[PDB]
RNA sequence: ACUUAAGCAGUGGAGCAUGUUAUUUAAUUCGAUAAUCCACGACUAACCUUACCAUAUUUUGAAUAUUAUAAUAAUUAUAAUUAUUAUAUUACAGGCGUUACAUUGUUGUCUUUAGUUCGUGCUGCAAAGUUUUAGAUUAAGUUCAUAAACGAACAAAACUCCAUAUAUAUAAUUUUAAUUAUAUAUAAUUUUAUAUUAUUUAUUAAUAUAAAGAAAGGAAUUAAGACAAAUCAUAAUGAUCCUUAUAAUAUGGGUAAUAGACGUGCUAUAAUAAAAUGAUAAUAAAAUUAUAUAAAAUAUAUUUAAUUAUAUUUAAUUAAUAAUAUAAAACAUUUUAAUUUUUAAUAUAUUUUUUUAUUAUAAUAUGAAUUAUAAUCUGAAAUUCGAUUAUAUGAAAAAAGAAUUGCUAGUAAUACGUAAAUUAGUAUGUUACGGUGAAUAUUCUAACUGUUUCGCACUAAUCACUCAUCACGCGUUGAAA
């Protein structure tokens, strides 16, 4: 069990903790399986199609693992890994945002 | 399928929240305050509170009648809670069978308070021979004390001073071992020497104090003077100790060596170097009766002097001794057990006798993390220990540890057992001439 | 002088939502505990998040380095070295383990910030002091003045920045809002003149009256002490503990349990107030749209249409362009239980949408919790446990009070709406935005702070210091049958 996840995935270049690794792995596998998930969902949600095809597509959707689910991706702070108060404009939690903003790291951002 | 051990249940201290008897509380709310407008009762209660905020202050006898009413309104609840918990501890640690005392003395500043607590504890069928109750502060406290005791079922004898021709087998002292902020080391000695003379063989003395560093220091000194730990070095375990007279610590201490937390002078807690000091107190929760809830209202008692609860957390320090019996058997038994019983150096991690009398004492809230529980114990080795219980070591013991609380006795072994650092800031508790000479020498050296 | 007190405007006994606590639980992840009170973070907990529980599973794991192997490319003269990638190797990695794990730091709160040092000068033998001064004035260090003191540096102020008013520039006035946008500059910390009051006598101040002005608000910006804080999620370092498990992954469960108690919010308890309707569309601002946004139309609920909610289809716009989005209160008409204060039949009238006469004629048409049925939405998934719609259901809530919130202000209040963050989805929370737009006056009390008077045997500075007691010895001297 060399790698904690089923599929080898490159590490993100910056701060790391177990939760960042879990989120990054789910993001990579969501990217890899997005077209499959959308195709299966389309087959399941097309009422022109026979009911057996739709049921088969829904079954294959329920059979997919958790790391392909879009709803399981959570925006974390890229600097601290925290998952609360993350501003999507910088991918930082509010404290890291304030720290970086006062250091001049965030382009254009000023004290109000 | 996994449940608490009978041993662990035996080690646990009384866990349920406290509540006054409904009859007692109804009587108090109906009589002792319904004739009083709330504002002035609050004023006097605020006066009393402000003069006990001072660090390492002491309780004070009720001078006036309105102070009697205020004390019953505000200070009676936590005094009752402390005595109830101490008496439950005593009853459990001697077994409910051996705890059937007949000669009862209660001394405190409030109404007969250990007496009403004892009444609640031993039920409505307990009718012993003598139920003396000395009330100090004022004569009028005795009348409302009768009011309280009527609603429990009188044979409680309300006095103003100790009868001086009889021994007792259950004595309760509440805030009685000290009266001065100064004078502190020796008044404890005098006061305990007073009440030990009237402790019958086989009797119990239950001392209760404030639960602040000064209170802990009072209990620590009272423990030291009775025990003389320095006079019996290398003597582990609990054997009755001389003071034809002998007495042993029941609770909360699981040994009779030097208390690990004692720093002699309370003032060290006030400094900026003894702010990390720790003291031995214990906590309980007690439901607020209506009269308490209706008292602490407004800018006097509800604001910050610079959500509410339905209960109060009371802090208290306490101590319990038993006096031995008198017999040729018991005397020679104590001599032989002191002579030829090398119980052995109780090392760190030991449980002592592995009975109630030597089980460690949990004295801090344990830290419970996934798969491991860290306890700060006053161990039967005389020392201050830190024990970690893990799931991988044992599922059952970890299950029991995950429910332990401060004030319990921990009856089981643990994997990691190390020296606790709660005593770190304890051991660390002409230059003018050097400055003068150095000044002159350097001044003549510049040249 | 924070605080109190007064006055004004509210809110406040119920239901629900959301927290905390208690109890419960496999778990209900974490948070307080020296006696007034107080365990209380959420810019989104279905899975994820997650920290917790159950059961399985992983074992150098996410790192760096060493040593081997197995390939793969480059170079030597065919083996070799050089690197890259895998596998193993062990130092280890890893830790939402410990604050009863200590340091700094940082953060919060509070006190003080016209004051602290330095340099000269001057006084005293000197330690020291630097003297008017315990100055005047203001709501305020605000504005001034003064002295054997005078400066400097910092601090404060000025300054600066918003906003407001104006000038120039720019825009081929179809990216239109030129009533705009955003660059630069100007302006004020307003000024003048009388009269009355006081005055340290005017060249002062206040009030009033005139005159010129658009001129009326706000923010930031330094240190020094004290205490608190380990969701210190404001870090780092160190110590200590776990290393087949206190690290790691998956499935499901929990954080949503319900006796209580309390905080906060939302909806209410009807007539100075609720409802409905108002299409050449009364009247906004500020935001958002490439991890979107959704127009108009059509279809169904559904009833001519409209309204409302979904579905179908995605027009335009990645934006001063198009969309979210015709703002809503306001205002007008109509209606409204309690209420025989009404409706209806007949007459009646110069009140006709109406009048008159005679006849009959404590919970509602308030409130919207709870529950049932059927749909819908997002999502792979809505069981624990989400949101919406329709048809039903239709609870508590009426009187008085503790208690508390905020207080000249474009503030409070508002059955006024609007937007954004955090989302795939859910706001009664938070932060923004504009519309309408008040009332009241402050006797009182005051911790605490700053000056001061006086005393001082204290100087590590009252938790100070001296004095005296009690014991233990070792001396010295005196009287002595
Ligand atoms: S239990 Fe232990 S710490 Fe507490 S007073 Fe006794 S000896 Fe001291
Ligand atoms: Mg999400
Ligand atoms: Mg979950
Ligand atoms: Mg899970
Ligand atoms: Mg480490
Ligand atoms: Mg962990
Ligand atoms: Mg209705």
């Amino acid at each position: 069990g060399n790698f904690r996840f089923p599929i080898k995935t490159k590490l993100p270049p910056g701060f790391i903790n177990a939760r960042i690794l879990r989120d990054n792995f789910k993001r990579q596998q969501f990217k890899e399986n997005e077209i499959l998930v959308k195709s299966l969902k389309f087959i399941a949600r097309n009422m022109n199609l026979p009911t057996k095809l739709r049921l088969e597509a829904q079954l294959k959707l329920n059979a997919l693992p958790n790391y392909m689910r879009s709803t399981q991706i959570k925006n974390r702070c890229v600097d601290s890994g925290h998952a609360r108060f993350v501003l999507s404009d910088f991918r930082l939690c509010r404290y890291q945002f304030r720290e970086n903003a006062l250091k001049g790291n965030l382009p254009g951002v000023k004290k109000g | 399928e996994l449940r608490l051990l009978s041993k662990t249940l035996q080690g646990q201290s009384y866990r349920d929240q406290l509540e006054l008897n409904p009859d007692v509380s109804k009587a108090i709310n109906n009589n002792i305050m319904a004739v009083h407008i709330p504002n002035n009762l609050r004023r006097v209660a605020t006066n009393y509170y402000k003069e006990i905020q001072e660090p390492n202050s002491l309780h004070r006898p009720c001078r006036t009648k309105m102070e009697v009413d205020a004390h019953i309104a505000s200070i009676f609840l936590q005094n009752y809670g402390s005595i109830f918990q101490s008496l439950k501890e005593l009853q459990k640690r001697v077994g409910p069978d051996n705890f059937k005392p007949q000669r009862i003395l209660d001394v405190g500043y409030g109404p007969a308070t250990g007496i009403v607590a004892l009444n609640d504890i031993l039920g409505p069928n307990y009718r012993p021979d003598l139920k003396d109750a000395v009330i100090l502060g004022n004569a009028e406290m005795q009348e409302r004390a009768k009011i309280i005791l009527s609603r429990q079922l009188i044979m409680t004898n309300l006095r103003s001073s100790i009868p001086a021709s009889k021994e007792y087998d259950l004595i309760i002292l509440t805030h009685q071992l000290l009266h001065d902020g100064n004078q502190f080391p020796i008044q404890v000695d005098e006061n305990i020497e007073h009440y030990l003379n009237i402790l019958a063989p086989g009797g119990h003395i239950v001392i209760i104090e404030r639960g602040n560093p000064m209170g802990f220091e009072i209990i620590a000194r009272a423990r030291q003077i009775t025990l003389r730990p320095e006079n019996f070095p290398d003597e582990f375990g609990k054997i009755p100790r001389p003071w034809n007279y002998f007495l042993k610590v029941i609770a909360p201490c699981p040994h009779q060596r030097k208390c690990p937390l004692q720093v002699g002078n309370p003032n060290f807690y006030t400094h900026k170097e003894g702010k990390d000091l720790k003291f031995c107190n214990f906590q309980k929760s007690i439901k607020r009766p209506k009269f308490s809830i209706e008292l602490k209202k407004g800018k006097l008692l509800a604001t910050s002097w610079d959500n509410g609860r339905d209960y109060e957390i009371l802090n208290y320090s306490y101590l319990i001794f038993e006096r031995s019996h008198k017999d040729e058997n018991t005397l020679k038994e104590i001599k032989k057990l002191r002579n030829e019983n090398v119980n052995g150096k109780y090392d760190i991690g030991s449980l002592g006798d592995d009975t109630q009398n030597s089980w460690p004492r949990i004295i801090n809230d344990p830290v419970k993390r996934k798969g491991h529980v860290m306890m700060d114990l006053c161990a039967p080795s005389g020392e201050l220990e830190k024990w970690t219980v893990s799931r991988s070591f044992s599922k059952q013991i970890y299950h029991d540890a995950r429910k332990s609380k401060k004030g319990d006795l921990w009856a089981s072994a643990a994997k990691t057992q190390i020296k606790g650092l709660g005593d770190l800031n304890v051991k660390k508790f002409q230059l003018k001439k050097e400055e003068r000479q150095k000044a002159r020498k350097a001044m003549e050296s510049y040249n």
